[PDB]
């Protein structure tokens, strides 16, 4: 004669990440660092670009 | 510490370094450190029945 049974399970976490890049030129630093230096012309242009 | 309400207030501030031999684990720092600020804990995350 049989008699009912009972389970107990335990799964546990996996870690994992994703990761991705992004480059930035120098001379990009250089024109979003002026700090209210320039203003002219043609460097509106390239700090737009 | 873990920024607990203290329960008692301690009397006799004297050299607690010279009586180092009892306890069971005496940590010292100067002035502050760095191991004070740990966050490490586990976590469940549900029951299925």
């Amino acid at each position: 004669v049989d008699q009912p049974v009972h389970n107990y399970m335990v799964k546990r976490i996996h870690k994992r990440s994703l990761s991705a890049a992004f480059a930035i030129a120098s001379e990009a630093l250089s024109l979003l660092s002026n700090t209210y230096v320039d203003g002219t012309e043609i460097d509106s242009s390239l700090r737009i670009r | 510490p873990a920024g607990i309400i203290p329960t008692g207030n301690v009397l006799s501030t004297i050299e607690v370094c010279a009586h180092r031999c009892i306890f069971d684990f005496f940590k010292q720092i100067r002035s502050d450190d760095n191991s004070l600020y740990s966050a490490q804990f586990d976590i469940l995350l549900g029951t299925y029945c």
